[PDB]
């Protein structure tokens, strides 16, 4: 499901993203 | 003019981490500053990315750099839907047009010097056009992302 692939990056990379923002 | 300026430092940034990703010569000047976090904090989370989704990864393919852009615009599309920006999310955008071009020169025999200056061009498109006018008010690249990411 190409939905499913591009909404599961999508998702991950801005909790990536957000956890790296707090990071300490 | 500022904005202008603004697309084209943006542009150098991400030419910059995807020659580094390529493994391809600088040989003109040293990185300067925010280059060098920008090449490692970016590239931890193409490790990271590569790593913990490569399921998801495998079942689809990067034929084109038509389809490059395709895939690039509609997974930013949608991680940037609720409107949040922030320095780890602009990281995000370097990783990812970065693990695209990986992806493109692993499907290719040999993609050119073109390939990864059409990734950047499409790179510094979305992250001007979405987070351009916010980088400006965090302090821009020398005092809001250096001192961000140290
Ligand atoms: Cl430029």
């Amino acid at each position: 499901s190409q939905e499913e692939i591009i909404h599961n990056i999508a998702r991950h990379l801005a909790q990536i993203g957000d956890e790296m923002d707090h990071n300490i | 003019s500022m904005a202008e300026s603004e697309l084209m430092h943006i542009h150098s940034l991400a030419e910059h981490y995807l020659q580094y990703v390529l493994q391809v010569p600088a040989f003109e000047s040293a990185p300067s500053q925010a280059c060098r976090v920008l090449q490692r904090v970016a590239f931890s989370v193409q490790k990271e990315v590569e790593k913990n989704l490569k399921s998801y990864l495998d079942d689809f393919h990067v034929e084109s750099i038509d389809t490059a852009r395709i895939i690039f615009n509609q997974v930013m599309e949608k991680e940037f839907e609720d409107g949040i920006i922030n320095w780890g999310r602009i990281v995000t955008i370097f990783a990812f047009g970065g693990v695209l071009l990986k992806k493109l020169k692993q499907e290719q025999i040999a993609l050119d010097v073109s390939a990864y200056k059409q990734v950047s061009s499409f790179v510094a498109e979305f992250i001007m056009n979405n987070t351009g006018e916010w980088i400006r008010q965090n302090g821009g690249w020398e005092d809001g992302f250096i001192k961000k990411f140290e």
